[PDB]
């Protein structure tokens, strides 16, 4: 619960984003106009301008072949994101289907992805990864506490962050529907997926911190720590191998502890939200004070 | 001999593939890259000289490219749906001889494929059009190839027999993964869904295929389907390859099958 | 290549008689037709008739082209072909009587027309032409086959002409009926044939049944003294389905229109 | 009018005829080739059920069924069609695509094919020939009512007992309908009139009797390398040929010139050839043609 607070300003920066998404009603294709393109994945995602609002909205372009009673319902359950209103949740603006491809609009990220930092930077540091464990550690919180659901899919490029030193999660599974249709496609070359859910075992949030150590260890390492092989062998290797370690040398020794809790492939002894938490690592990180920001802006 | 000069096909609407004219309905499928990458020119050479060597009724009618303006492959129209929007979209009630004749006719197509020593590698019902309501037309041959005497995961997983999955062996493609992509088509015809409908993990799906723990549940069989459609089902889609029959045997199989009907 | 091996063709039930050749129902990967030259000494003409037909069908991939699949010289020459389920257009129309409906007989003739504009762009006159050589597949999906006599560039079986054959006199223009001209063929030629195809599917019925002498049929069409009978022409026929007809079957060839405009003009009353 | 070996002969191959019963494709075995034509081969066969010796035609035509079936019907007019001018007729039937017309095998061919061992033929043999082809042709105006149709060298057979016979008549008027769209030739022996699409009659088959007796008595095709609308030009625009001087008699050359007048008005007619003064000296003439023909294409 205590997780879940914000600050003097972070109140009045989700207000504020409330505000200005007051003055948005229902979206359609027409009401759009594209400025430019913020990157593809496995689907592309346009910086586009609401021409009726003058907003600034990123859009994102699902391609499925699915019955038009999916594709209604999937619209129906992403209307539960306007109720996930978060300083580590990117906010929602509306969703739409139009030209075989629906649409979600969300909220734009001058920063961009936490993917797209590491190769502006290499590596990326012990203090600024604190404060994405920090982010992603109460978002994960959130949605637990808030919606009951899990993100299921945590990864460096769905950690976003901008100029104004926010940190946010995106492209969490909040729609049943939606996790279905797009399992059958979409193949990626590399995997965050935690061992118990490829081996089709019980799972929980414990995954989505099982993939947060994999993606702070390619953060700090800068490279993927799975074992070039393609997709099965890297499943094969996240199944069978140990996890992987940061070096010994230049991170701290709680970082390191912090890291090994969160990758425990036995997910029952693997560290749990609470746990992280009250984690030595957290605590020195949360006191800290760093100027992400800037860090951003010159990486 | 096949190329086709600059102004002659007409484009129209977007379906990539696109809607065209050129002595009459075509489809073309263009690449919008303006500047091809050598993987973009290998790969439109490869397909090009691969459905030139094709002429066969259940096999997508090539009919010339287009070096200017765009890369460009122009095929026969066909009209109707897809395999996949006729039993997964819309539902289509086909009867059983239908469904064993769609059936036939791929096969038909796969074994004229394998004549010709090409392995099609993306064999799925997306690419299987059922012209007229009528005629198979396999088509799509983006990563087919010409098997002779002489790497990324590349395609729909659902389809992918697990040693393609795995692409561990030196050759993980063959005429029997084409076989085994052609048992899930069977799988669809015969269930009306796609395998794995329960799994929703397509990470999962790769793991525990790719090892031999999760195959497509052939109790989802339906009751009007024939018993040696699900015993050639079930033979198709072994895990091993090459306890997989080819296409001659198949359509054998299926021949025999349409007459004890 | 296309050249298939002796022992995978099997061989069915005739179905009749090409240009060159006689033709069956086969299987080879699937139903096939097997057009068959089965004479012991054929001649030369009917040996460079399979050469061009082969020459011809490499060249053609269209969906109102015959699909060629291939070929085999031993043990005798034969071409191999799709098999169309529903026979030919002479066979409908003359032999059984189909009754099909305007809108129907109407995309027939587009597609014919469809099939040469594909033929005259690659410089390939068929030269023979003729509801016989029209066959219908799938829901009337048209056909064009037979390319025995076809020339590509004014050539025949990889040659120059040196010698001018023909085929069925009732499609047969004026001027390649009196053979007075060193080349009589051209496109024009062909849309005259398909002047008489498109009489076929107007009337129901082949031109000048009514005069059963072969040889008065070759002086007075040559002479211009016959010409079909368009008050044949059924009452549901489109007016301009008429007056392109009569321009098809125009005695001088130089008056008579090229497939592009046919085409345009065929889709223009289908639209109506 | 028929002599007494005329009526024996009829009566013997009559009684050979009623040997012969419905006729099947399986009933039959090749022997040899007979000649060739527009159509293709004729074959010389025989009739298992029988015995009998046969000439078969097979004639491809693409008919519907019905109009196959009234075919074969028309065709049995030829049973009645008895006379010693005539080549008699057994049967026939449809098997795989053809028609089937089983008839007398001639042993001596076709008057074309001996045209070309022979080079030329004698006018005494000719005037046989006349009278074989008036005598035909007016049997089946007066019993039958129909024309030949079809009079050439090539339908004009003979055989090694010295017997001259018509063939190849336009007896089913649904074959000759369907006969019309193919068969193309490189010769024709066609009328005038009949080209023209005007009205003719019999007089048409004297026209085409003249022009192959110009041909059989000079050794050449009488008309005009022309290709076949050239030579039906030319056979309505120029004037009929006519035979040589200081060759052939005056009788001949004036029976000759009576068959071919252009004007089938005046052209001669079967009742005025048949008392024309050649034919007069012909029909008492002793002429030998059976060992002529024989001698002349190496018969036994
Ligand atoms: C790989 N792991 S997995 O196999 O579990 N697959 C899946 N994982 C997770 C989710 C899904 C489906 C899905 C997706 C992808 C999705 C994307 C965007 C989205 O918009 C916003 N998102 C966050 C904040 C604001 C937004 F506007 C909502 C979405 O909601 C969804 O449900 C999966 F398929
Ligand atoms: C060029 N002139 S034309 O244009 O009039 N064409 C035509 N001329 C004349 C006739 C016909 C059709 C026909 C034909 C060809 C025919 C052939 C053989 C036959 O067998 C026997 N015949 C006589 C005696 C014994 C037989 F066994 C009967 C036939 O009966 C026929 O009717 C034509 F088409
Ligand atoms: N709201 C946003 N604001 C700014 N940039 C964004 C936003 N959403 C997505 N992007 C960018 O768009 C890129 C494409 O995202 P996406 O289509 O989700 O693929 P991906 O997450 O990068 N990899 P994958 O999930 O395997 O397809 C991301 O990497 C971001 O850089
Ligand atoms: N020859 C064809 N005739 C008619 N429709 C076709 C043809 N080829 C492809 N299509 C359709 O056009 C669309 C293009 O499919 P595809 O060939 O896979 O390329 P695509 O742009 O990736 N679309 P997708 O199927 O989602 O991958 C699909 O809806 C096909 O069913
Ligand atoms: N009854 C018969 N006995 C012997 N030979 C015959 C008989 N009938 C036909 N022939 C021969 O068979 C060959 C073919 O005859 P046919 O098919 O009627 O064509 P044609 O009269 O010779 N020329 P055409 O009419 O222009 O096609 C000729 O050489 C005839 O002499
Ligand atoms: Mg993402
Ligand atoms: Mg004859």
């Amino acid at each position: 619960l205590e997780e879940l607070e914000l600050d003097e300003q972070q109140r009045k920066r989700l207000e504020a984003f409330l505000t200005q998404k007051q003055k948005v009603g229902e979206l359609k294709d027409d009401d759009f106009e594209k400025i430019s393109e913020l990157g593809a994945g496995n689907g592309v995602v346009f910086k586009v301008s609401h021409k009726p609002s003058g907003l600034v909205m990123a859009r994102k372009l699902i391609h499925l072949e699915i019955k038009p009673a999916i594709r209604n319902q999937i619209i129906r359950e992403l209307q539960v994101l306007h109720e996930c209103n978060s300083p580590y949740i990117v906010g929602f603006y509306g969703a739409f289907y139009s030209d075989g491809e629906i649409s979600i609009c969300m909220e734009h990220m001058d920063g961009g992805s936490l993917d797209q930092v590491l190769k502006k930077a290499g590596r990326i540091p012990e203090q600024i990864l604190g404060k994405v464990s920090i982010a992603v550690i109460k978002g994960l919180t959130y949605l637990r506490e808030k919606h009951k659901i899990m993100h299921r899919d945590v990864k460096p490029s769905n950690i976003l962050v901008n100029s104004r030193g926010e940190i946010k999660l995106c492209d969490f599974g909040v729609s049943g529907q939606l996790i279905d249709a797009m399992a059958n496609a979409f193949v990626g070359t590399r995997s965050y997926m935690s061992p118990e859910r490829l081996q089709g075992t019980h799972y929980s949030v414990q995954s989505d911190i099982w993939s947060m150590g994999l993606s702070l260890v390619e953060m700090a390492v800068g490279r993927y720590p799975i074992g070039s092989m393609a997709i099965f062998e890297l499943l094969d290797y996240i199944v069978n191998e140990p996890p992987p370690k940061l070096p010994s040398g230049v991170f701290s020794l709680e970082f390191q502890d912090f890291v090994n809790k969160c990758l425990i492939k036995n997910p029952a002894e693997r560290a749990d939200l609470k746990q992280l938490m009250v984690h030595a690592f957290i605590k020195r990180s949360d006191a800290e004070e760093v100027d992400f920001a800037g860090w951003l802006c010159s990486t | 001999d096949w190329e086709i000069p600059d102004g002659q096909i007409t484009v129209g609407q977007r379906i990539t593939v696109y809607k065209g004219k050129w002595h009459g309905d075509v489809a073309v499928k263009m690449l919008n890259v303006t500047a091809p990458t050598p993987q973009q020119l290998q790969a439109f050479k490869n397909e090009v000289g691969v459905l030139r060597k094709t002429r066969h009724v259940n096999i997508l009618l090539f009919m010339g490219y287009s070096t200017k303006p765009q890369l460009a492959i122009v095929t026969q129209w066909c009209e109707g749906s897809s395999l996949y929007h006729h039993l997964h979209i819309i539902e289509t009630k086909f009867e059983m001889i239908k469904l064993i004749d769609i059936a036939r006719q791929t096969a038909q197509g796969m074994d004229y494929l394998h004549a010709k020593s090409i392995i099609h590698r993306d064999l799925k019902s997306n690419n299987i059009f059922l012209h007229e309501d009528l005629t198979v037309k396999i088509g799509d041959f983006g990563l087919a190839t010409v098997k002779s005497r002489w790497e990324q995961l590349s395609g729909s997983i659902l389809w992918m027999a697990p040693e393609v999955i795995r692409m561990q062996d030196k050759n993980p493609y063959s005429f029997q993964s084409d076989v085994y992509a052609f048992g899930i088509v069977l799988y669809e015809l015969m269930t009306g869904q796609l395998p794995y409908s329960n799994i929703n993990n397509r990470d999962q799906i790769i793991f525990m295929v790719g090892r031999g723990y999760l195959s497509p549940d052939l109790s989802k069989v339906r009751s009007n389907c024939p018993k040696a459609m699900k015993r050639l089902m079930a033979e198709c889609l072994k895990k091993k390859r090459d306890e997989r029959p080819l296409f001659p045997q198949i359509l054998a199989s299926i021949e025999l099958l349409a007459r004890s009907l």
